[PDB]
């Protein structure tokens, strides 16, 4: 359950603050893979 | 006292010397065919986790409490606090491990007495030691406890000075 | 040594089933039980078929050689050349089998002691004598003891 | 949800135009681990295991081998949840308001509920930066009026039993004695086994404006580097400047095993689900953030203070 | 068998969580060959051949032709086999002891029997490399109480006839001295025409500390690769840093035909099919390992000592 | 054979021990193959 | 019958009898003992008690 996800259609405002805590842990994760020093 | 001891605000910080630990296993070599028994002993006298214990039988269970060499059941090797048991080694079984000292410079093969309250010292204070006792390393204090590798095997047959 | 390997020509007739096993090659007691307690120990010298003390000091770990009286710890009863290791019984476990023997004055009855070199000679007290001291070879003379503790 | 909540829609929508915090920039990708928390504490368990005689020769028959200890150490870590407010455009008043190529009263500062929403998360993630790199709360340049929290709940920079370094105010300009500071408190480091690790520090603008003076053909932060090449195994150490420091170096390892971040995954920005609204346009919302979670080893942090007076 | 042997199954589970050795950095890929055997010694048989006289010149008749000879040398090492024992709690038991987020007693220091062995593997593991490296087996900081060990059984450090220099107590702080030690020691290295590979050098953290001192803008760690490099074909010269060495650096060629390891197959952790079991919930597990198998030809490795006192 | 492969049963002790021989060499040669000093 | 050795099934059988009939005397009184007398007592947790005591 990611808001980056299209098909993704939440329930709830529980699934949805699930979500976006998925959707912050994705984003660091694309972070730490584009990053470069 | 105990023997785990706390919540930290940060860790602790080679494999090398990490085994000076007061809650660190006591057999340095262990053994099937070694004979370990369940005890109670008193929760407000002294504490026998590492240290030299006597059966002392009450009128309503026997209990083991610190003892010298004279009258030595056996070691205390073991303690679970929430059931106030000791785990005793008999003396008729080899040991080698570590016990509580309270002489702080104890050099490597000197021969040492446990005394009344259970603890290892010099066997030159005087009192006729009755067990073969050797130190296997150097006295080391844990910041305070005084801890030593000892080697324990029977009982002496004439009494030394 | 305990296994002198040599190499022979002929083969040597072993047939009879009795006074077969009193030999120097014979390791381990005559009687075992599986709750024996056995010790591996780095050796110096041959202490093998004797009693063993622990000697204590680059600074090396403890070792064990032939000895005994107040500073007796145990009887070597196996040896490995090899990995030059010895096994040992400690003296706080009773053992049976057969030992060196000082000389063959030792007889049955007899209560034996270590001696400074690991051998049992006659009267603490460490043994009691269940056969006769037996020569092996030259001056090597084996008897059957019944381990005991000191006394 | 979506056909019945504007906002959570809204949110959704406009969610990925916040940017990345930049602590992000200050730990290895395996440092960071989330948990599952709010508010509260949690404890934290480490096991460690240890050689307790040489190892045992198995030749012939044997029964005394030599054993392998065990150990453990436990460690709190607290969580504090915060909130701010926010108004904003109702939903329905929009229309109201859509003027040409922008939305929202610029005399009276309303704006849509999604702009408003933005602006405020990126203003409570960078107040999130600056706990997590300083370990206080405050929205002064001061420092000062500091909110107040729980213990067990540090910043790199406050971080308790770690290798603390003070340049007296008489120095304050002296590289020579500022070096002389770190090179004391890198010999008093203790990375133990897991050495072989990159190397962070950070500093503020006017250190680094000493730094790339020179040497006293070489600067002072190539020296810098040197120096601390000399203790990770000739690996990776990074600079970075922050401008939420004053007068201080910190100095850390990248590595897991000595200082990992654990925060609750509900750290960043998240909406409530109360909207206060009334009979006028204006409306009003919360946003929700948990902080805490730094947890790292004894002595391999070092923390240099110049002071100025 | 997994259906029967729980350990073993947790053991083929949990085995990709310990992590590899060090020791794999101080070797080339081609240097490590595996050999089967426990215990025991083997023989290595190496052959060489040589020129008896000039060649023959192919012209109208001839029979008398010359000759190539032919020479062997054989190498004994001995292996060693090592046990450890550990406890931990048992597997019909683990449900009484699971607790929230953590398997194990805190206050008894058990743990279950996957984190116990990782553990265990670990500790033997940084054993391995210690002994790999200095060819010593102690557990205490001083390296003392050190087991005794077979005959040809060396590390890198003790190898004996190889090139070996000391640098004075009185010189212990000249990085001049200790620089024309290694330039003389170097000059005693033999390599033959082998000398086109790369070189290894490892060294205590001390003498890192005083290699990336200035030269006396060029550092000690600089010309100290470049003299290597002279000597190498200028082939890839590796610094490495390691604890396990006090005071000594150690200079030597990652080349399979002078240096190789052999060593056997099972001389990594092995869990052993013997576990002892009682009435309790506590049980005993034993580990396996073996030493041994390090072999270099004459006067390839400087060993360079700073004596302290 | 090798622990890594989810098809490879072992049927007894020995070809378990053989099985985690083979794969500590394998992670040696993974470990040098990723290698870049 | 001259060394008191049984087969698995009935020595379990008498001893796990033993053993309830313990576990309800301890339900029951508070404490546990194998004596008329009622003495030697085997030392219990706190917050371990019976209907009696």
């Amino acid at each position: 359950a990611s808001l980056l996800d299209s098909n993704f259609v939440p329930i709830n405002f529980t699934e949805f603050v699930q979500a976006i805590s998925n959707t912050y842990k994705q984003r660091r994760i694309q972070f730490y893979e584009n990053l470069k020093r | 006292y105990s023997k785990s001891m706390i919540e930290n605000k940060v860790f602790s910080s080679c494999f090398k010397s990490k085994n000076e630990r007061v809650d660190a296993y006591s057999f340095a070599c262990s053994s099937y065919t070694d004979k370990i028994e369940e005890y109670l002993y008193d929760p407000a006298n002294s504490f026998p986790y590492k240290r030299g214990v006597k059966l002392v039988p009450k009128e309503n269970s026997i209990y083991v409490e610190v003892g010298a060499d004279t009258d030595m059941y056996g070691i205390c090797v073991d303690v679970c606090e929430f059931s106030c048991t000791a785990y005793v080694l008999p003396i008729t079984n080899n040991f080698e491990g570590y016990l509580v000292t309270r002489n702080p410079s104890i050099k490597i093969g000197e021969i040492l007495d446990i005394n009344n309250n259970g603890v290892i010292i010099k066997a030159g204070g005087g009192p006729p030691t009755a067990i073969n006792i050797y130190a296997l390393s150097d006295s080391f204090t844990i910041n305070s406890i005084n801890l030593i590798k000892v080697a324990i095997f029977g009982n002496r047959g004439l009494e030394k000075t | 040594m305990k296994n002198p390997q040599h190499d022979a020509s002929l083969l040597s007739n072993s047939n009879e089933f009795r006074d077969k096993n009193v030999e120097f090659f014979a390791s381990g007691g005559t009687r075992t039980s599986k709750f024996d307690k056995l010790e591996n120990h780095p050796f110096l010298g041959y202490p093998y078929k004797r009693g063993v003390k622990r000697v204590i000091q680059s600074h090396y770990e403890p070792h064990v050689e032939a000895g005994g009286g107040e500073d007796l710890y145990g009887i070597c009863i196996d040896i490995d050349e090899f990995s030059k290791t010895a096994t040992i019984v400690p003296i706080t476990n009773n053992f049976e089998g057969y030992l060196v023997a000082k000389d063959s004055t030792v007889k049955v009855k007899d209560k034996l002691i270590f001696n400074k070199d690991g051998a049992l000679e006659k009267v603490t007290i460490n043994a009691t004598a269940l056969t006769d001291a037996k020569q092996i070879s030259n001056e090597v003379y084996l008897v059957k003891v019944a381990v005991f503790g000191n006394k | 949800l979506f056909d019945e909540n504007y906002y959570a829609k809204a949110v959704a929508n406009i969610i990925g135009e916040v940017k990345d915090p930049i602590m992000y920039k200050w730990f290895s990708p395996d440092q960071i681990e989330d948990v599952d928390l709010q508010m509260g504490y949690q404890k934290t368990v480490k096991w460690d295991a240890f050689l307790n005689a040489n190892p045992t020769t198995i030749a012939n028959e044997v029964n005394t081998i030599s054993t392998i200890g065990f150990s453990s150490e436990v460690v709190r870590l607290n969580y504090l949840k915060l909130q701010y407010k926010f108004r904003h455009l109702k939903q329905t008043s929009e229309k109201f308001y859509t003027s040409d190529s922008y939305i929202g009263d610029i005399n009276n500062n309303l704006l849509p509920f999604a702009q408003a929403y933005k602006l405020a998360s990126s203003e409570i993630i960078k107040l999130i930066n600056h706990f997590v790199l300083t370990g206080t709360v405050s929205i002064q340049k001061d420092g000062k009026n500091q909110k107040r929290l729980l213990p067990n709940m540090y910043g790199l920079l406050n971080m308790p039993e770690q290798i603390k370094e003070e340049v007296a105010s008489g120095d304050k300009d002296k590289m020579d004695k500022i070096f002389e500071k770190i090179e004391a408190g890198l010999s008093k480091l203790e990375l133990g086994d897991e050495f072989s690790t990159p190397m962070m520090v950070i500093v503020d603008p006017a250190t680094s404006l000493k730094l790339v003076k020179p040497y006293a053909c070489e600067k002072w932060e190539d020296v810098l580097i040197q120096t601390i090449k000399a203790i990770n195994n000739r690996e990776d150490v990074y600079i970075e400047t922050s401008n939420l420091l004053k007068h201080k170096i910190l100095i850390y390892p990248l590595n897991s095993e000595l200082i990992k971040f654990k925060p609750s995954k509900y750290m960043l920005p998240t909406p409530n689900e109360q909207v206060d609204k009334d009979s006028t346009d204006v409306a009003h919302s919360y946003i929700d953030f948990v902080l805490g979670g730094l947890l790292a080893t004894r002595k391999t942090i070092l923390q240099v203070n110049i002071k100025q007076s």
